[PDB]
């Protein structure tokens, strides 16, 4: 997501375009899963699992 | 024939010699190498040692 700044669109705007996605996290204290919305280092994510 | 006799040189030699002339010339093109030369070899090391510094995926989580 960071490549695309200052190329074709601005900081804040790459920032609300990979809030739209969530992304795998860290588990919690218990161990369970969780998730996360995306952030500039993420990268683009693609329609299928498999 | 005798060889105190010296052959024709003169479809090189220069209509005037003037020593301090024909030296600061050759002079000028051997200095304007080594200086381009030593520019570029300098830029060619630090491209080089540029490429062991942090990658552009290692800074994005600083
Ligand atoms: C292995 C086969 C040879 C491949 C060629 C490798 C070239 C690297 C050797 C450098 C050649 C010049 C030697 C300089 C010297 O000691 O002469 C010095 C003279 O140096 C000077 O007076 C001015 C400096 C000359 C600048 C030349 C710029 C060339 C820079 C190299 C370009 C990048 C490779 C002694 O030579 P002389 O006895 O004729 O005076
Ligand atoms: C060992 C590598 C030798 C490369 C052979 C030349 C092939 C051309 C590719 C050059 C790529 C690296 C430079 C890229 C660059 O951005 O530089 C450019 C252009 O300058 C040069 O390097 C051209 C000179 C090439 C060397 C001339 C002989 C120097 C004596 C030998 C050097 C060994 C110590 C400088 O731009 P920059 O400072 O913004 O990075």
């Amino acid at each position: 997501w960071r490549t695309l700044v200052g190329v074709s669109h601005t900081n804040e705007e790459v920032r609300n375009m990979a809030e739209e996605f969530e992304y795998d996290d860290e588990p919690d204290e218990q161990g369970n899963p969780k998730k996360r919305p995306g952030k500039l280092s993420d990268y683009i994510p693609g329609p299928y699992p498999n | 024939k005798s060889t105190y006799r010296t052959p024709n040189f003169d479809d090189v030699l220069k209509e005037n010699n003037d020593a301090d002339k024909g030296r600061s010339y050759a002079y000028f093109m051997v200095g304007a190498m080594g200086l381009l030369s030593s520019a570029g070899a300098k830029s060619t090391v630090e491209t080089f040692i540029s490429s062991m510094t942090a990658t552009a995926d290692v800074l994005a989580m600083a």
